[PDB]
């Protein structure tokens, strides 16, 4: 119809996405190693009309000519990936990352995922899982009668039997770190998996080259932080509202051009 | 858009109503009279706006 | 700013905890008491973590 | 003064070039070519100021000062 | 930017952000995504240092917001649409004027 | 202002611009008379009260003249010829303009 | 979406970054060897819609112009390294610092950390570490065979054998001193790790050139103080209020100039 | 395209400008050494129409004659340089201003700011910084093992080493005084740049001929009175109604002459 | 009066340190006794800083 | 000044090609082809400037500057 129309409805499409990505980290406060959602927004096409820098004299030129401009899109969604606040959950199997590392595990199609996420459980058959039960990558197999779990600062999970002095070792939980860690691709159940932008996984223990470490009885708790997502709700209902004034504007122009 | 520059001026020629007549075609030429004072081409006013 | 505030009291109550266990074990043969120590969780500095 | 703006519309610097001839004796004049440098538009009816010419071996052997005729 | 290492006490230095000032600003072609590309009218871009040669300072942590005034757009769409509606009637009139005219 | 032509007009719209070459122009590019050349390493470009025209430069506690942005005065404006691109051209009944610094 | 909008969401950060130091100060009141923070904000930029001196007339200049700012900036959380008040733990393991001095700690990945914390333990063994597991410098070895561990004011570690009147020297402890303290980058567990700007670490025995002396039997306690805070707390949750007032009146404003 | 709506635009873009004003200065409560701004408006031209005192008759002139006003414009916005309350931070390094002086500094660029605020800190090599790390002229040098840094009324900053009873001296700390303290320009980063409005920085020894008295310890804080803010917030809100108000009633009347 | 009020806050709990520290010294031979001096801290004359 | 915006209009970098003709002795004459390197509209009227020609040996072998005169 008008050109106005399009682009203040492009206008309330951004500032809808705006508000979905509110409400989805509002939704995960209580989510463990859930990292906030922040949107970016481009200019969208410029129609030319005068070209800016055309000659319009034998040596004068045309300064900053006529551009008009369309609306608004949504460039991408970036995630704040950053050490979120601990929390004691007084639990063996629970495991929180100080560093910048994740836990592989095994979907059940195969391929790896990757998860921040440190709520363990252990199955029927002993294996480290996770709380959707995806196996964690490595084998962190448990044995029968275990007594206490001691995960170290490094990734050694060690068992204490009876009647036996010494710990013994059942597995080694490794991190693996990520050249960006935006790229990966979110999937839901707290999971990432590996994407072309996200580099390459690189294994390695927690301690050494930046992967991060390993605190067993605390969990990551998300990073939201609550008064910028409020203050963020009232310019997205502002905004939604300026734009929803400006289609009205263009609307009672259309029909006073109706009418004639 | 920094390649932009000139490659030609538009011929603008100032006549009256009173020197031009409408040839045939819709076309306007100079009149007798106006072209023997005038010449046979008119030279380009630099006065014009377009 | 609410886990932090949550960790110090998590602490106290640790504190207190150690406390009540050491003075009802007052006449108790072969008792040896207990004492807590505290760490902060400092993540890369200027912010706190509890 | 060192910081001022100057804008001259009247001025234009330009690159004379000649022809030392054979024999030439100190006192005999020759023929120069002025040509414009930069963004000007005409030398119609400009007057050339005191140049000198130099040499390959950077060493004035003329002095060069007139009036240019432009064609038109 | 300097990047820190582990187990090195000293950051190592990785590059430099260099700002690109133009003298007119204003005459840069915006190319839509965010971008603008010098034109005729915003010529000899000139890398600088930041905070050198008139070149801005860099803050990190913080993103530049858009400069436009809302209440300056509400107050100029109301102007607009009224102006929308004075021309409108102009036209109407000079319909009825050329009606009645080739009426008879 | 400067017409291409090299005669000069009036105008009333005070929306300038810089150009390419520094200068003060018109909207439409026409260089406004007589000229005022703000250079690139500005970092605030003010007009006074009385028309002068100073910039700030960095490290310099003091701001640098640049030019003095007179005005001209007709004795009857009404008789000004309107020739379209915002501008007026002198007519016969309105000749004489004088030159003035703003306020005198 | 409007200017004082932005300068009230950034005065609520600096508020809730304040509330979180206080938190913080708050809840490490009892752990040893802490120093607690202090956060120092600054002014954003400051538009000069009418820069201030400018020349009005030829003669005439314009007095402070009109500079419109923009909110506030946090520069950093300082620690306000200050002595704690000594405790009497009567521990023989136990060792506090009287002067500005640190104790150097080996982390597992080879590095060396600095630490004010003095309550240390023996390993299986023998060696000095930190509660963390953390092996201090300069690695002081403790026989088995041990009656009593005297720590002198110089630093030197002494162990009486079974039956011998004369003790026996097992190391010597030293102390590493910076020229800024505050420049320390903290990496949790009551260590410290050098950072340029915290020059270089000069060790130093314990009463010589400027490093601190050891008590034995002692611990340093924080340097919080519980009535400041409070004061703090009340202070900076009004200014939370007020800023969120304003951010509500902007909410107004901006409502019934839709609403016309 | 009317002249009413241009005026309240005007009032509107006043008010909102107050308001950015109002939220600046609340933003920045916690800042040290932070004076509070307050701008003041002027009203634009005003229609000549019928020039008052013209011959009404020819015996007699007309009295206040036909005047008609555009809208408002704001002047400047002019800080309030008062001493803002003390605070006392037991520490060696800040400095607190009784007086009308500055600390100047210098920028990476080589030239000279000055800031108010006196949290020092000291860098690697020894010298008293900003919190910002800028250098404070006179570049006090600290010695490395340093045990107490002491700074008295007059400027002078002194060093005790150990064992040696007599303080050294290794600086003296000068303020900066100008004619006119509110023509400065304000670049953020609490630091204030010299114009020449602000008329040629006179360098004083502090207690001297109008120099302040530095408190060591002491932190000045800002001066903004918070309930005066919360009254101003009200009265710009009901100002923002009442121009909103005619701009809708404006609005109105162009209305029926539509419909005409 | 939240800066005014808060330096008397704080100059009273120095005097209340000051007279613990004498109390926790009653039997410490050689030993002085110390007492807190007090100033105010006025500005132009109309205004108290504390 | 190094830092400095020059925006000329009268002037264009150009390559000029000769061939040393055979027993070619010193103070001889020869012709030269000028050929413009970027971005120029045209060589109507313009002068070539004291160029020297090298060789491949990378040494000068003669001298250049003159008028050029293209077709039009």
């Amino acid at each position: 119809m008008i050109s106005s129309l399009w682009i203040a409805k492009t206008g309330l499409d951004a500032q809808q996405t705006n508000m979905d990505v509110i409400a989805n980290n509002l939704a995960n406060v209580s989510t463990n190693g859930f990292k906030r959602q922040r949107a970016v927004f481009e200019d969208l096409l410029y129609q030319t009309i005068r070209q800016p820098g055309a000659q319009s004299s034998e040596q004068t030129t045309l300064p900053s000519g006529l551009q008009i401009g369309t609306g608004v899109r949504p460039v991408a969604t970036e995630r704040l990936h950053s050490q979120g606040n601990l929390s004691q959950t007084n639990n063996s199997k629970d495991v929180a990352i100080k560093g910048q590392g994740f836990f592989q595990v095994m979907l059940p199609d195969g391929t790896s995922a990757y998860t921040r996420d440190g709520s363990f459980q252990v199955d029927q058959n002993g294996q480290l899982v996770t709380a959707g039960g995806f196996q964690v990558q490595p084998a962190i197999t448990i044995p029968a009668n275990a007594l206490s779990i001691t995960i170290g600062r490094d990734g050694v999970v060690s068992v204490t039997q009876q009647g036996q002095a010494a710990p013994v070792q059942v597995g080694q939980l490794n991190l693996t770190t990520f050249m960006n860690d935006t790229g990966l691709e979110s999937i839901g159940e707290n999971l990432y998996i590996e994407t072309q932008s996200s580099g390459a996984p690189n294994e390695s223990t927690p301690g050494l080259n930046g992967a991060g470490l390993l605190y067993q009885g605390y969990v990551e708790t998300s990073n939201v932080n609550v008064a910028e997502e409020l203050v963020n709700m009232i310019q997205v209902q502002r905004a939604y509202e300026i734009n929803s004034k400006a289609v009205s504007t263009t609307d009672q122009m259309l029909q006073k051009l109706t009418q004639l | 858009p920094n390649t932009v520059a000139p490659v030609g001026r538009l011929k603008l020629v100032k006549a009256e109503g009173n020197e031009v007549q409408r040839s045939d075609d819709g076309l306007f030429r100079l009149t007798a009279e106006a072209q023997a004072e005038r010449g046979a081409v008119l030279a380009a006013d630099p006065s014009i706006r377009i | 700013s609410f886990s932090q505030a949550v960790s110090g009291l998590n602490a106290a109550a640790t504190n207190l905890d150690v406390i009540g266990n050491n003075i009802a074990n007052s006449a108790t043969y072969g008792f040896k008491s207990g004492t807590a120590s505290f760490a902060d969780m400092f993540a890369g500095s200027k912010v706190g973590l509890g | 003064p060192t910081g001022t703006n100057m804008q001259l519309k009247n001025v234009a610097a330009v690159m004379v070039t000649a022809s030392y001839p054979p024999f030439a004796r100190q006192g005999q004049t020759i023929d120069v070519v002025v040509s414009s440098m930069g963004n000007a538009k005409s030398l119609r009816g400009g007057t050339l100021l005191m140049t000198p010419l130099k040499g390959v071996d950077s060493q004035v052997y003329a002095l060069a000062q007139g009036n240019i005729l432009v064609g038109g």
